[PDB]
């Protein structure tokens, strides 16, 4: 049953804006990383860019480093994948017209680290 | 190897109800499946009211259809020394029998009919 | 009674349930707590029950003890849940010498200044970004400055009356002769202190 | 037959018995409608609808006329006489706002809601439009209990009669070849984690000192990862049954017609291996249903009490040993499998011993 193991290739997509904002996981308290990187491991639980609501008076209790380390099961929105399985693709896109920016400050490094290449990517194909 | 491995299996102690425990959307928020299984079918209680006494059979309804015994099952499971063989969950005293949600609005949407489906000697 | 925000019936009466183990709950926060203090602010629960519950008793809750409570299930929770709650949270502010805000727990209704603005940016990174004028992009203001001016614009909006131990209106000076509170003018300072700390704790 | 005069002074809540009597829609439809809308003779009395109406007299009948041309019914005046008071009271109830689903890009609304008409409104005139809204109320109701109520969708065939029990499951089957028991079941580590949550938080509020939260993060953690406390929790929880062999659950088949079909077995063993997602049932009940390994997803339901336990007995493995055909006789599901008969089929019937000939020379 080791020379038959077949291969699945799987994809989660997941939104975060003015309705909700991202969490912390993968990364300690000196990083932020809402997803793995491309060619990284998956958790041991499936949790992928576990999802957490919008709220304004619950800042010393939500926003804070030890709560966005920590997932809760309820009052959130996460998506469970695989836990053994290596990350092949990512792709972001982006409303940059907005005047208003909903995500905080701290939390758009790695989203911005693969939504630039593309964008050059993208540039460099209309300008050929 | 073929296809169809067993990966479409479904868990579910609680499920979200209606604003009546039915779920369709996007639900991969958990490990497996948590939408309730209908495996109570027509046919399903029909041999479970004939087997299985009337009586009985009614209860592994009202504790679906009524939210009430719903979350008494659970206070039942959570205050408990034991989670197994607990002799009663709910018992008839403080949550009688008559707040099922189909069969209230059924004698409601009978009822603005302006009869009623009772009986007498 | 209920919210939109979908969630399963079966969690809402484990947090029914666990609400009430008040010792387990405050010792999960902070283990260096006397259970005499505890025992003083639950025996206050029995007064205040017949009594209606407010959105700054809500929110001094749910600022404090979410290492071991969620906040979001504070508005699907019951009444016996909520003055357990309450109770811990003002053992919990008792215990901590904040006792200028505790006072304001078990009660009947009748931005950030320059001192505290550095060490509440780095213990709170995450800030909400504001909209420019005519180019010149300001600085983000912090949300934790505008949950606790929420905060104060709360409990400075009615009159109060104290239901509560009397140890705990011997600790803080407070003169009174009549049962109604009187705010002091530096009730913004004294919480600020308090989210800091609880900055510290968790951060 | 209900009295609607009894029920309009007994309802002791917002008493707003004017709906229709004092709105007239002027700048109403963005509150009155939104916040509250979003004995009936036609029904039974509606054999006169050929191609000519026979209750063209509007208003003021004062029945006692005994003008009775039908074939049908004979009883129908008996049933008139005995209880004269049908549809005489001015206070008929108006149905509730969970009868009426109104959300997207366009406002999406069901053929059978005709009822509204009515919200929307000389003597001659009026007095016409009050029983031209009574037989839009007939029209309602009739279409409203064939469309929502008389289909095999719909509130009595569906909903009335038991759907999406909670503590269930739905899995394959695979068989257990193995020394076991006739009433034993395998639950994998996947369904039985989720199967048992509130199982596994009592015991680790109890065990251990955790909170709620922390006993759902480890619940929901280790659903797709085996660890030793879980397992051990499972260990413990089977042997919590102190007169049964483990948890008492019910298992099910989609065609149902024999008694086979719906068994009662026991939880006795939660699996290691987290590949495998499977329930393991007994060899000898596969023959009473139609269970083959054919890739088919079978239902379980877990019963929670004792109580509940001891009433589904009734439904076991050992009652349809006995054959319901002949008189004295034990049906075929007892017969064993193929591999099971032919290992007795070569040890016994094998040349073994030399024949009685020469077994005494």
């Amino acid at each position: 049953l080791k020379r038959m193991m077949p291969t699945s290739y799987s994809t989660a997509v997941a939104n975060a804006g003015r309705k909700a904002f991202f969490l912390n996981m993968y990364g300690d308290d000196k990083i932020y990383k809402p997803f793995p990187d491309i060619g990284d491991v998956i958790r041991p639980d499936g949790v992928i860019f576990a999802i957490r609501d919008h709220d304004d008076d619950l800042a010393p209790a939500e926003m804070t480093p030890r709560a966005l380390r920590t997932l809760d099961r309820t009052f959130d929105r996460a998506v469970i994948g695989t836990p053994g399985a290596k990350v092949i693709d990512i792709d972001i896109w982006r409303d940059e017209r907005v005047n208003p920016s909903p995500t905080p400050t701290g939390m758009d490094a790695q989203l911005v680290k693969y939504h630039t290449h593309l964008s050059s990517y993208y540039r460099e194909l209309l300008k050929i | 190897l073929l296809e169809k491995i067993g990966e479409d299996w479904s868990a579910a102690a609680s499920v979200k109800t209606q604003p009546s425990k039915l779920n369709n959307a996007d639900r991969a928020s958990t490990p497996g499946r948590e939408t309730a299984i209908r495996s109570f079918g027509e046919s399903e209680t029909r041999s479970y009211n004939c087997t299985v006494g009337p009586g009985p059979t009614a209860e592994i309804l009202d504790q679906t259809n009524n939210p009430l015994a719903h979350a008494a099952v659970i206070e039942s499971w959570l205050t408990a020394e034991k989670p197994s063989s607990v002799p009663v969950a709910v018992d008839r005293e403080k949550i009688p029998f008559g707040g099922s949600r189909p069969v209230a609005m059924f004698d409601h949407l009978l009822e603005c009919s302006g009869i009623a489906l009772e009986y007498a000697p | 009674h209920k919210t939109k925000q979908r969630v399963t019936p079966g969690d809402i009466v484990a947090y029914n349930l666990d609400a009430l183990d008040v010792v387990k709950l405050v010792h999960k926060i902070d283990d260096t707590v006397p259970v005499e203090l505890i025992q003083e602010c639950l025996d206050c629960v029995a007064v205040t029950a017949t009594k209606d519950i407010y959105p700054h008793q809500i929110l001094l809750a749910q600022w404090v003890m979410h290492k071991a409570f969620p906040a979001r299930a504070f508005s699907h929770i019951n009444k016996n849940a909520v003055n357990h709650l309450l109770a811990a949270a003002q053992s919990l502010m008792w215990h901590w010498g904040f006792q200028q805000v505790a006072v304001f727990m078990q009660v009947e209704l009748y931005r950030i200044q320059i001192k505290y603005k550095d060490v509440m940016d780095e213990l709170y990174p995450h800030q909400r970004q504001q909209r420019a004028i005519n180019g010149v992009p300001v600085a983000p203001v912090n949300i934790a400055g505008i949950a606790v001016q929420s905060a104060h614009a709360s409990i400075r909006s009615s009159n109060w009356i104290y239901h509560g131990p009397d140890r705990l209106f011997k600790e803080a000076e407070q003169v009174t002769q009549n049962k109604v509170l009187v705010v002091p003018a530096t009730i913004k300072s004294v919480i600020t202190e308090l989210v800091i700390h609880l900055g510290k704790l968790n951060q | 037959v209900v009295d609607h005069n009894e029920v309009h002074d007994q309802f002791t809540g917002k008493r707003i018995y004017a709906n229709d009597y004092n709105t007239s829609n002027s700048d109403e439809k963005e509150e009155f409608d939104r916040h509250f809308y979003s004995r009936l003779l036609h029904r039974g009395f509606e054999r006169g609808l050929n191609h000519f109406i026979d209750n063209f007299n509007e208003i003021f009948q004062f029945l006692l006329d005994a003008n009775i041309i039908s074939n049908n019914k004979s009883e129908f005046a008996q049933f008139v006489a005995q209880n004269k008071d049908k549809l005489f009271p001015k206070y008929l109830p108006v149905p509730s706002k969970l009868c009426f689903v109104a959300t997207t890009s366009g406002t999406y609304l069901d053929k059978p809601i005709e009822a509204a008409i009515d919200a929307t409104l000389s003597p001659i005139k009026a007095q016409n439009r009050t029983m031209r809204g009574l037989r839009l109320y007939g029209q309602f109701y009739e279409i409203y209990a064939k469309s929502r109520i008389a289909q095999k969708p719909g509130l009595a065939r569906r909903h009335m009669f038991g759907a999406r029990l909670n503590a269930t499951a739905r899995a394959v089957i695979t068989s257990i070849s193995d020394p076991h028991d006739y009433d034993e079941l395998h639950i994998p580590w996947g369904v039985g984690c989720q199967l048992l949550k509130y199982h596994l938080t009592n015991k680790l509020k109890a065990k251990f000192n955790m909170t709620t939260r922390e006993a759902f993060s480890f619940v929901y953690e280790n659903v797709l990862q085996y660890n030793q406390i879980i397992a051990d929790l499972f260990k413990e929880l089977i042997a919590e049954a102190a007169p049964y062999k483990g948890m008492g659950c019910t298992f099910h088949r989609n065609p149902t017609l024999q008694r086979g079909s719906t068994q009662q077995f026991f939880i006795t063993k939660v699996k290691d291996d987290i590949n495998d997602n499977s329930i393991s049932m007994s060899v000898l009940c596969l023959k009473a249903p139609n269970a083959d390994f054919d890739g088919d997803q079978l239902n379980l339901t877990l019963m929670p009490d004792v109580y509940l336990t001891k009433a589904t007995e009734r439904i076991a493995p050992h009652t349809w040993v006995l054959s319901i055909d002949e008189p004295h006789e034990i049906s075929g599901n007892l017969e064993l499998q193929g591999p099971v008969v032919e290992t007795i089929i070569n040890w016994a019937h094998e040349k073994y011993l030399p024949p009685l000939e020469e077994w005494l020379k």
